[PDB]
RNA sequence: CGCAGGUCGCAGUGGCAAGGGGGACCUGACUGUUUAACAAAAACAUAGGUCCCCGCGAGCCCGUAAGGGUGUGUACGGGGGC
RNA sequence: CCGGUCCUAAGGCGGGGCCUAAUAGGCACCCGCCGAAAGGGAAACGGGUUAAUAUUCCCGUGCCGCGGGGGUAGGUUCUGCGGCAACGCAGGCCCCGUCCCCGACGCCUCGGGAUAGGGCGGGCGGGACUGCCGUCCCGCUUAACCGUCGAAGGCCGGGGAGUGCCGUAAUGGCGAGAACCGGCCGAAGGCGGGAAUAGCCGGGGGUUUCCCCGGUCCGCCCGACUCCUGGGGCCCGUGAAAAGG
């Protein structure tokens, strides 16, 4: 745990306590947000900051939800209706 | 599984102030086995067990008794004090 | 530099640890066998006739 | 610990508390419902606090001053 | 025991600031627990010396003098103090937000705004006062800009 | 001790090997692609000599091919005998018309592609000899060979041409390239060593060596190895 | 307005007969106004706070939320004290 | 005009994306009223932006401002009822960033 | 950041901190590397030039063998000299 | 709830097989496993206490995983509701499959937002000094966790622009949809709750560390090498994987 704090994997956060001491808290970085399977851009509705796995994220109310953006879904539906 | 009691200055202070008995057990005893042994032998209730292995290779357990049983009374009854 | 200054770097690493079979400080952790009794590479005990 | 602003919402937790702690100030009163999971705090006008405190006692909820 | 080690923990100060009265030399040998030290602190036989804060009286006097223009001559500068790149950022924002406001209020037509915008970017104007004078001299607005 | 550098390379020490874990996978034809696919990505692969295209077939099979010059993400390509000879399409060689520039040419069907894979290279389809299932192609070196007419090639030229025309201006630039490749960088001349370390090492005025025969044993077979000739006269006789 | 998302959810929950959710959304509306207005006052952004307090007074009337009025009065009292100190210092 | 009363459409955005519906009314140049009967396809009756529906080559004969059962009787007249229950399936694996720039 | 004025010292980047400069020849282009413990160089490397072996079941190399490295590579490439 | 333990990396070991006079020698193949106390990765903070341990003991306030009980929404042939939309909202229960994404990534440079820390003026309390002046110094703190707010950026609806029009630190942008108007998603961190009852400072009384009393404030400034965000550039160099979610 000391060399583990010499690496920059964790955030170094300096905080003052109610006891008057200034300490360093080593905190996790945010996980990356879900990305569109086509464009790789963050998906709307799910790009909130999350700091651990195992947290349920609600996908937008749309077919294919948090898998592709609305732009990809609409275009793909337009292609299928014709075809 | 119990080898002896610890009756040092620290151990006696934890008996009076925190209702804990301190024992030396076999090094392979687990917290589950330690709690069962103390309850069976002495008819008390164990709240929790903290364990450590001393630098001389012996396993020491700080055994906190539940809130109806006295660690000081048990040591007196056993005649180890 | 090869003498006293370089000896300073022998303070933290290791090639061998204690062998569970023979008990000597001869178990090569990288090679995963004992340099004395051969444990980990040889189920027979290593001992050569050129050794007294 | 959690903060609740509406009295009607707070009373659902206040009625189930192991103890309600009262901290008095000049302009408002903190009522803290200590439940097994959370400490629920509400700030109320002092007149409202007396009425709320009376109801909790009538429901045999323990009330202590801190 | 080392009483200063215990006293420093209790007083929450450095060992370098713990003072033990010489009148309590007889009682130092009897100290066993931190509570024994707490007895001596309560009796005033052990206390903490106040920490030193470097005095700023000389600095505050000098700070006022420097605000009036003193002690910042050629012989007192050893390196670069003016950030030229930061100065450009301020100069652009000062000029652009003035010109962009005049256009938003209708006081400047977009054609005249573009010429001045490019002239500001081209380092034509020394400062906002120079820009105002140019606008007033060349009647680029219906009414003079203050 | 005395084994020379070319002899130590064959032992496969770490400094002589290819760091192929830096790449996404081999750039080869799968054995059973057919139909239409889509170019879904075009990627730089460390240590390779050309950009790589990721192609997704209709049945979901993905494979890597070297990107034809002009290929674009989202392009629809066709694989098989029915495919028109358009750039990026993968065709059996017996179906490719003569005079067509192709790349990633299989020598036998299913070997994945062997010839004309470096950036800017291409092979020319010279002739067809279908009574024995062979296609005649010219390779980038100018050599003319016969290949299995059932083997696959891609239409066009390999993208990324012109890379070697720009100089590696600094030693450091080639150093970074070498780290993505297998090359040992840098190299020491043989005559800069002592005799124990090279046949050319040694004398007060160090010299190169005269050519060795083709039968020379390893450790002797350095310098010119059974060369037909050397110098400008050899180039002139080559022509 | 800042806390309009909560106003809509209250109407939506009430129109669906969800009394428990309507109460929870009512709580969230007050949290949105009070927490944001309190932060503005603490940072002495009195103008931003006053627009929140004005809107807070309207939705308190709209939904009959007594606790909103009590907390708005507290924050207004703190605002005037800040303004008093500024004018005297000026 | 394509988006007219009786033209069958498939909504492309929103919660109801991929579901068939029928234009029953025209509001303005941006909005038409679609109600592909909720009990049939799952699209409730409300206005919709013309950019959020894709027209289908199928069209039915109904009157302006038609109601839900009038639409229902017309769909069975054209025999498209089971058509109005199928939901369009996108093929997401054939989409590349070029199509949605 | 600037201007006007007054004024003291031998000395005002006053301590601290802090380039001597110029002309020419030989030599290696340059940055880099080296004889751990007497050699730091004009030696090695280098980018660039050029030649050779090679169309891949290749060329060159390792292994008694099974097999292996170059090679998840393919002449705008791999290897070998100067 | 701090690390190991789990995962895979470069790589390694064992069984099978193939090779070997033979092995304890070799390994391309099949199967499995090992391989990081600086990579990935569940969950704890503050105060107090000891002669010696302290995110481990004690007090307070929480979190994670797994399992269960009650209530509720919801369900009980069949489907949750709202919004043009971006998307919002308690969004039924169990099992199985497939796909996608997160995990998951360089260097250089420049705009923006914070916090740690530092300072200035006033106030209250306490301390330093004595030749003259009356200045100088110290305290005035606020954890995790719950809620709410959200800059850049992206997106949705309206709009329909070339006498152009809108810009930046810089590059600039627009019928391949600008200005402008309204909205949606959305950091560090702020603020309330935690929480003054703690800690600190000052003044008293006890006894063996306990009790009481007063203060814990007002208004500004600088501000990171710490934390967040976005823009631009470079590469014959392209900056891991898997568990897990
Ligand atoms: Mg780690
Ligand atoms: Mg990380
Ligand atoms: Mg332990
Ligand atoms: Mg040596
Ligand atoms: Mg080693
Ligand atoms: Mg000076
Ligand atoms: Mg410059
Ligand atoms: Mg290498
Ligand atoms: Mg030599
Ligand atoms: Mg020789
Ligand atoms: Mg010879
Ligand atoms: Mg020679
Ligand atoms: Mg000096
Ligand atoms: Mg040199
Ligand atoms: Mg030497
Ligand atoms: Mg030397
Ligand atoms: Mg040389
Ligand atoms: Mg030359
Ligand atoms: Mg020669
Ligand atoms: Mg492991
Ligand atoms: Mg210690
Ligand atoms: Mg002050
Ligand atoms: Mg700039
Ligand atoms: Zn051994």
């Amino acid at each position: 745990p000391r060399p583990a704090y010499r690496s920059r994997s964790l955030r170094r956060v300096k905080v003052k306590t109610p006891g008057g001491r200034t300490v360093v808290h080593y905190e996790k970085r945010a996980k990356g947000v879900p990305k569109c399977a086509v464009t790789g851009q963050p998906l709307g509705g799910m790009n909130s900051k999350v700091y651990r796995f195992g947290i349920s994220t609600r996908a937008p109310s749309r077919p294919y939800g948090g898998v592709v953006s609305h732009k990809v879904l609409a275009r793909a539906i337009r292609y299928a209706v014709r075809r | 599984m119990i080898k002896r009691f610890v009756i040092t200055e620290k151990a006696l202070r934890l008996a009076e102030r925190e209702n804990k008995i301190t024992i030396i057990v076999e090094r392979t005893a687990t917290k589950k086995q330690i709690a069962d042994e103390v309850q069976r032998l002495y008819n008390v209730k164990v709240e929790k067990v903290n364990t450590l292995i001393t630098p001389r290779g012996e396993k020491k357990a700080y055994v906190k008794l539940a809130e109806g049983y006295s660690a000081m009374d048990l040591l007196t009854k056993l005649g180890v004090l | 530099m090869k003498g006293t200054p370089s000896m300073g770097k022998h303070n933290k690493g290791k090639t061998h640890i204690r062998c569970p079979r023979c008990g000597r400080h001869s178990y090569n952790v990288t090679k995963k066998y004992c340099a004395s009794c051969g444990w980990g590479r040889s189920k027979r005990w290593r001992r050569y006739n050129w050794a007294k | 610990p959690k903060e609740i602003f509406l009295v009607e919402l707070w009373k659902k937790y206040g009625e189930k508390a192991q103890v309600v702690r009262v901290k008095r100030y000049e302009d408002f009163v903190k009522l803290k419902a200590r439940l097994s999971g959370y400490l629920y705090t509400i700030r109320v006008p002092p007149d409202k606090a007396e009425q709320l405190i009376s109801e909790l006692k009538a429901k045999n909820v323990k009330v202590e001053e801190v | 025991v080392d009483v200063k080690r215990l006293a420093a923990e209790i007083l929450g100060v450095g060992v370098s600031r713990v003072k033990i009265s010489p009148e309590a030399v007889g009682r130092l040998e009897e100290v066993v627990t931190k509570d024994d030290v707490r007895a001596l602190i309560d009796e005033g036989l052990i206390w903490a010396e106040p920490e030193k804060g470097n005095s700023r009286g000389r600095w505050r006097e000098l700070h006022e003098k420097k605000k009036k223009g003193r002690r910042r001559g050629q012989g007192s500068r050893k390196g670069r103090r003016l950030d030229e790149e930061e100065a450009w950022v301020n100069k652009m924002r000062v000029m652009r937000r003035f010109l962009n406001t005049l256009k938003r209020q209708g006081k400047l037509d977009p054609a005249t705004w573009r010429q001045l915008y490019r002239m500001v970017k081209g380092n034509y104007f020394r400062d906002l006062r120079h820009l105002k004078t140019y606008i007033n001299e060349h009647k680029l607005t219906k009414e003079p800009v203050k | 001790g005395k084994r020379i550098l070319v002899q130590r390379r064959g032992r496969g020490g770490s400094q002589f090997r290819s760091p192929s874990w830096k790449r996404d996978g081999p750039v080869r034809y799968p054995p059973n692609i057919s139909g239409r696919g889509i170019v879904v990505e075009i990627l730089h692969e460390p240590g390779l000599n050309a950009p790589v295209a990721k192609i997704r077939m209709e049945n979901g099979v993905e494979f890597f091919n070297y990107a034809a010059e002009g290929l674009y993400v989202g392009q629809v390509i066709q694989v098989g005998p029915d495919a028109p000879p358009a750039v990026g399409n993968v065709l059996p060689l017996g179906k490719i018309p003569e005079g067509t520039m192709v790349f990633n040419v299989e020598k036998r069907f299913g070997d994945g592609g062997k010839f004309a894979r470096s950036g800017g290279t291409y092979a020319l389809v010279i002739g067809q000899r279908p009574e024995e299932n062979k296609t005649i192609v010219r390779l980038p070196s100018g050599r003319v060979i016969e290949v299995d007419a059932r083997g696959r090639a891609t239409i066009g030229i390999v993208a990324g041409g012109g890379r070697v025309e720009k100089p590696f201006v600094k030693a450091g630039k080639k150093y970074h390239r070498a780290r993505a490749k297998s090359w040992k960088y840098p190299t020491v001349r043989g005559k800069a060593m002592s005799p124990y370390a090279h046949p050319h090492g040694g004398g007060s005025h160090q010299k190169g060596g005269t050519p060795v025969p083709k039968t020379a044993p390893p450790g002797q077979k350095v310098g010119f190895i059974g060369s037909r000739c050397t110098g400008r006269g050899c180039v002139r006789a080559r022509a | 307005p800042l806390c309009s998302k909560w106003e809509s959810l209250i109407t939506w929950a009430e129109k669906g007969g969800n009394s428990y959710k309507a109460l929870e959304f009512r709580e969230k509306l007050v949290e949105c106004i009070v927490y944001t207005a309190t932060e503005k006052v603490k940072k002495k952004k009195l103008d931003e706070a006053e627009e929140l307090l004005k809107y807070g007074k309207e939705v308190a009337k709209k939904f009959n939320i007594e606790e909103l009025n009590f907390h708005i009065a507290l924050l207004e009292k703190e605002i005037s004290k800040i303004r008093q100190r500024r004018a005297q210092a000026q | 005009k394509v988006i007219d009363v009786g033209r069958v459409v498939v909504k492309v955005l929103g919660r109801e994306a991929g579901r068939k519906a029928v234009v029953v009314d025209i509001v303005d140049e941006n909005y038409v009223v679609i109600t592909g009967p909720k009990s049939l396809s799952g699209v409730r009756r409300r206005r919709v932006n013309i950019n959020h529906i894709e027209p289908t080559d199928k069209k039915i004969e109904i009157k302006k401002g038609a109601s839900d059962e009038e639409v229902l009787k017309a769909l069975e007249a054209a025999g498209l009822v089971e058509y109005m229950k199928e939901r369009v399936k996108p093929k997401l694996f054939e989409i590349t960033p070029a199509d949605v720039k």
